[PDB]
């Protein structure tokens, strides 16, 4: 509820500034 | 209108996970060292690109105020399917559709937090609604849904 949804913030941020 | 201080922990938390030595400011060594850590090879220059988008004071690199800019511009604009089934690949390493409670540790360790044993298995049985005491690709999307 913090950790899944912050490990998925940052999985998700690095996978978007990646183009 | 508020910010609680369990908000500004969280993103203290990244910030710290992509900022390692501790000094307020996020380098292009620091931002590639976590994406190189998730399986992305991006070279200096677009390293440097994702910082100048946020780069508000020019001087090169993200401070607090500028990280938070970049997640509500990048955190939150495009994601919906097919790249939410990138990031749970990131979680499921070797690809069977199950993110198992070492595959969870693997993640953690390569985002920065070295959390115990104990607490990885706190997270599976969170997300776990199933029984089989691992995450399918189901539950890692209800997981997101809720608070
Ligand atoms: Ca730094
Ligand atoms: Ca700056
Ligand atoms: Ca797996
Ligand atoms: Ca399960």
């Amino acid at each position: 509820r913090r950790r899944w949804k912050l490990s998925f913030s940052i999985v998700s941020l690095c996978n978007h500034l990646t183009r | 209108d508020q910010l609680t201080e369990e908000q500004i922990a969280e993103f203290k938390e990244a910030f710290s996970l992509f900022d390692k030595d501790g000094d307020g400011t996020i380098t292009t060594k620091e931002l590639g060292t976590v994406m190189r850590s998730l399986g992305q090879n991006p070279t200096e220059a677009e390293l440097q690109d994702m910082i100048n988008e946020v780069d508000a004071d020019g001087n090169g690199t993200i401070d607090f105020p500028e990280f938070l800019t970049m997640m509500a511009r990048k955190m939150k604009d495009t994601d919906s399917e097919e790249e939410i089934r990138e990031a749970f690949r990131v979680f499921d390493k070797d690809g069977n559709g199950y993110i198992s409670a070492a595959e969870l540790r693997h993640v953690m360790t390569n985002l920065g937090e070295k959390l115990t044993d104990e607490e990885v298995d706190e997270m599976i049985r969170e997300a776990d609604i199933d029984g089989d005491g691992q995450v399918n690709y189901e539950e890692f999307v209800q997981m997101m849904t809720a608070k």
